[PDB]
RNA sequence: AAAGUUGCUGCAGUUAAAAAGCUCGUAGUUGGAUCU
RNA sequence: CAAGACGGACCAGAGCGAAAGCAUUUGCCAAGAAUGUUUUCAUUAAUCAAGAACGAAAGUCGGAGGUUCGAAGACGAUACCGUCGUAGUUCCGACCAUAAACGAUGCCGACCGGCGAUGCGGCGGCGUUAUUCCCAUGACCCGCCGGGCAGCUUCCGG
């Protein structure tokens, strides 16, 4: 209190607040590839995604919406973007 | 056989079993309870009076505080190690006892520390109480020269020494399991059971504690492998600016549903 | 007069020299023989009311007197004094020492032009007391005090020559208004203007500098 | 204090620090002390950085080498297991010591016959001593004080970050900082230790001192 | 404060807070004036220096001011910055 | 004029006179940032 | 056995609703807040004169049913109380639009101290449980974020 810089906040701190309330906003969520078991094509996956997304080659269920994260089913493979 | 004050404050009559009976003064004339100032003045008078050695006394001191019991303990409870020492070292020879008392094995369970097990009023499945019992449920209950002891600290030592403890009854003691209390911020462990605060970080942060301690000179003692009982939750509230009765009130949280319109205080 | 407290003996001796290096480091005085000797030959006294209170008890409402004076050497020095005692005497006796007690200093400005000695609050100031709200502004020069009759009697013992007055409240309790208005002296004080910019250079303390008189 | 390669941490400092218990502290925590905790482990028990109070025991102690004087330092504990200690913290330096309990007006009633006053304030246990807080901030008075993580910051210019409830932790912290004041003062050098044991400090149970001279 | 002639007509110049450039007033009794002592870079001896810090009753009153000196003797080098 | 007791400057509406039982709603009043 | 009534305990510093208000199970119908969102549109908004919708209880018109209670009333004692008891209390369809209809406290927006409890949603994590469950999931434990109901503390200021 009374002494702070809010110009250069400490990262943890940004990391902590709500994605609106940050410095600069910035989203939560990112973008995936996703391997599936079966096959070994490539998908790009939201990870906040609300349909369920088929595989091109193999037209099986990726993930499965729910409230927040989206759901990957077992035996899949994922690796964050960027 | 040497009397300890909880003998008299009990009415142990153990006169006709021991003959070797000494004490100390300060043990007998602290005692508060007017019924045993006028039992004292009926029984005959076979007592003697005496004060130990110097160095007997120091020993006492340097493994009381090896074992860990010394704060527990006060000076006449120090002055009664010491007379009962002498009255072994001076009747059988000195190389029964040891020293280097030792170290402690860690059992943990998963039982709570507050467990009712060994109250003889309850019954876990049998576990019954009849009038007959009640002169029989004293303590755990299970060769010239004895202790009265009552207080769990002097037996603890005396069995951590290998001296054959002795009782209210005519048996000796084998087994004895009591609780205590250890500090879990600097490690520290109390035997009072009406203290609440610790003594070397001075916390309100003593915790019950299970121990049990036989004749071998063998100790183990029991923690409790609960996350209900370490855990911070109702432990930081906002405090205002600067006996016994309505106790459950305050084990409450005060971060916690109390009715609209009661108060607290 | 003896001194008991390290200020008083400093002021007993010729060691300290005028009332802004007490009011510079903000010391608490209390002992009125201090601003007796400091500048006790100009001071004007004034009773400004007195009422009788009265708490009943069972031999009859026992009767005490509330005094409220104020003092002010008409230079820059103010002070106000309330004492609830006995008798009349007794009670404008230690009004009087109270309000010795409560001298605070009084920032004088101007209106423009900056010519002479100052004569006006420097700037528009409040003070509050209960309900009572008074409101000095300043006023060019000749204007007088356009006031109720006690900060009439307040302001000419500040020193201030000009000033304009506003009041909102309950001005009929003269403690509360007299309060309010010392209250917006206090304020004309405490208050921060661009002339007081300066960065402070800081002096040694009056106990720090007189700390081998005090050691005898 | 300063990368000065002379006033840090050292390996006996750490462990003696461990040793006495001060680094833990309480089971509140209040939000103007959460600079002086390094985490919060599972058990409940707030840990205090030691590097932390290291620089602020000797900020404490440059402060109170910065008065020439030493009989105008009051030194002030109302807990027993302090108690003593200040005495001997008397011993130290010559700061007059006050233990037991605090009359009222010893700091803001002249007409007393205890009637000090001192140019700083150290105190013991912040929440034992309200009223020589609440006499502080009425005469100017600095304070110095031993706060724990359940401690307030009202009127508390340096609060040493420790465990004052054991009596072990409050009697070391009381001793390092005499041996801080008197190495910088100019009584001792820093190429040899204090000869005085950390254990003399301690305050004694009577239950532990009708024992003690048992085992002579 | 200053006329026009260039004169000093005021009574005297108050003491700034070191903290929040607050006017210490004249019946500010909560105030303090605070002098914290340096030590030679050498050594660590008292040299006779000194720190002069200035704290507003206001300050202290809200529990902030240990804050305020800890942030001042950083800003004048006294308390380390591998703080 | 006092009356900041008609209040644009400039009043009030828990307990003293005083906020509609609640919501929607045209008129009227007010309306984010951005272009040398 | 039947008749109508009413949903105890669980039931709270709880939840939902615009308010009045809402508590037996299951099924159907259409709404809804908060959350999550690297979706879409691009100022579409805030407040209310006129105007409109709902609005406890009592009461009024018409149909049905009247278990209990019960204004008025008839008895007995002493305005109080007891026995009996009409309208009403209940359901359906229209009127009425009033309450201490309360936070005796407009609505929207911004800033301004702390704490940890709780309801919901999301996220991260040692770990324990579905008789050392053989990965996940529900139940707990710790911590964070958002909107809430609601407390304690503070010389923020008023
Ligand atoms: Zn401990």
């Amino acid at each position: 209190p009374l002494a702070k810089d809010l110009l250069h906040p400490s990262p943890e701190e940004e990391k902590r607040k709500h994605k609106k309330k940050r410095l600069v906003q910035s989203p939560n969520s990112y973008f995936m590839d996703v391997k599936c078991p079966g096959c070994y094509k490539i998908t790009t996956v939201f990870s906040h995604a609300q349909t369920v997304v088929l595989c091109v080659g193999c037209s099986t269920v990726l993930c499965q919406p729910t409230g927040g994260k989206a759901r990957l089913t077992e035996g899949c493979s994922f690796r964050r973007k960027q | 056989v040497v009397a300890d004050a909880g003998a008299f404050l009990r009415h142990a009559a153990l006169q006709d079993i021991g003959k070797n009976i000494y004490t100390i003064r300060e043990v007998v004339t602290e005692i508060r309870d007017k019924a045993t100032r006028r039992r004292l003045a009926v029984l005959p008078y076979e007592l003697r009076f005496k004060e130990p050695l110097p160095e007997y006394v120091r020993l006492v001191t340097e493994f009381s505080k090896k074992t860990g019991d010394y704060p527990s303990l006060s000076a006449t409870d120090i002055q009664v190690l010491a007379l009962t020492y002498q009255l072994e070292a001076e009747f059988v020879g000195v190389s029964h006892l040891k020293q280097e008392p030792q170290k402690v094995k860690v059992s943990s369970s998963i039982q709570h520390p507050e467990t009712p097990l060994h109250i003889s009023g309850f019954h876990l499945p049998g576990g019954w109480i009849t009038p007959s019992n009640i002169k029989q449920i004293q303590q755990e209950l299970e060769v010239r020269v004895g202790c009265l002891t009552t207080d769990f600290a002097m037996q603890n030592v005396l069995l951590q020494m290998g001296l054959h403890v002795l009782a209210v009854n005519g048996m000796l003691i084998r087994e004895a399991r009591s609780y205590i209390l250890r500090c879990h911020g600097c490690f520290k462990t109390t035997s009072d059971m009406s203290r609440v605060f610790c003594s070397h970080c001075g916390n309100k942060t003593l915790k019950k504690v299970s121990v049990t301690v036989s004749d071998d000179g063998t100790l183990h003692m029991h923690f409790s492998r609960n996350p209900k009982v370490l855990n911070p939750r109702g432990l930081r509230y906002s405090l205002p600016t600067p006996s016994t009765l309505g106790a459950g009130r305050r084990r409450l949280n005060p971060n916690a549903s109390r009715k609209k319109f009661v108060k607290k205080r | 007069w003896m001194p008991v407290t390290k200020l008083g003996r400093l002021v007993k001796d010729m060691k300290i020299k005028s009332l802004e290096e007490i009011y510079l480091f903000s010391l608490p005085i209390k002992e009125s023989e201090i601003i007796d000797f400091f500048l006790g030959a100009s001071l004007k006294d004034e009773v400004l009311k007195i009422m009788p209170v009265q708490k009943q008890t069972r031999a009859g409402q026992r009767t005490r007197f509330k005094a409220f004076v104020a003092i002010g050497d008409y230079n820059g020095h103010v002070g106000l004094g309330v004492k609830c005692s006995k008798e009349v005497a007794t009670a404008i006796r230690g009004a009087i020492i109270l309000a010795k007690l409560s001298i605070v200093p009084v920032r004088r400005g101007y209106w423009g032009n900056k010519i002479g000695k100052p004569h006006t609050v420097p700037c528009k100031v409040t003070g509050r007391c209960g309900s009572v709200l008074v409101r000095l502004i300043p006023a060019p020069r000749g204007t007088g005090i356009v006031s109720a009759p006690v900060p009439k009697k307040l302001l000419m013992m500040a020193g201030i020559d000009d000033c304009y007055t506003s009041a909102r409240g309950c001005t009929a309790t003269l403690g509360n208004f007299a309060k309010a208005t010392f209250d917006a002296i206090s304020k004309t004080y405490s208050y921060l203007t661009p002339d007081l910019w300066k960065e402070t250079v800081f002096t040694k303390s009056p106990y720090q500098e007189f700390t081998d008189h005090l050691v005898k | 204090s300063g990368a000065l390669d002379v006033l840090q941490m050292k390996e006996e400092d750490v462990l003696k620090f461990l040793a006495a218990g001060t680094h833990l502290g309480g089971t509140n925590l209040d939000f103007q002390m959460e600079q002086y905790i390094y985490k919060r482990k599972s058990d409940g028990i707030y840990i205090i950085n030691l590097k932390r109070t290291w620089e602020k025991l000797l900020l404490a102690a440059r402060a109170i080498v910065a008065i020439e004087n030493p009989a105008d330092v009051s030194v002030i504990s109302s807990r027993n297991t302090g108690q003593r200690a200040v005495l001997k913290f008397a011993a130290a330096t010559g700061a007059t010591p006050i233990a037991g309990r605090f009359t009222p007006g010893t700091f803001t009633n002249q007409i007393q016959a205890a009637f000090r006053e001192p140019r700083l304030l150290v105190v013991t246990d912040p929440r034992a001593d309200h009223q020589p807080l609440t006499e502080a901030s009425y005469v100017n008075l600095p304070t110095i004080a031993l706060c724990n993580t359940d401690s307030p910051l009202r009127y508390v210019d340096i609060a040493i970050p420790c465990n004052n409830k054991g009596a072990h932790s409050v009697g070391l912290m009381w001793w390092m900082l005499a041996r801080e004041v008197l190495r910088m003062r100019g009584t001792i050098s820093r190429e040899h230790p204090w000869e005085v044991m950390p254990d003399l400090y301690f305050y004694r149970d009577p239950e532990e001192i009708e024992k003690e001279e048992q085992a002579a | 404060m200053q006329n026009d002639a260039g004169e000093f007509v005021d009574l005297y110049v108050p003491r700034k807070c070191s903290a929040s450039n607050r006017i210490i007033g004249a019946k500010d009794h909560a105030s303090i004036q605070m002098n914290v002592a340096e030590v030679d870079k050498v050594t660590g001896r008292f040299n006779g220096q000194f720190k002069t810090y200035a704290i507003c009753g206001a300050i202290r009153r809200m529990g902030e001011s240990d804050d305020s000196i800890l942030r001042l003797a950083k800003a004048d080098g006294i308390v380390s910055k591998n703080f």
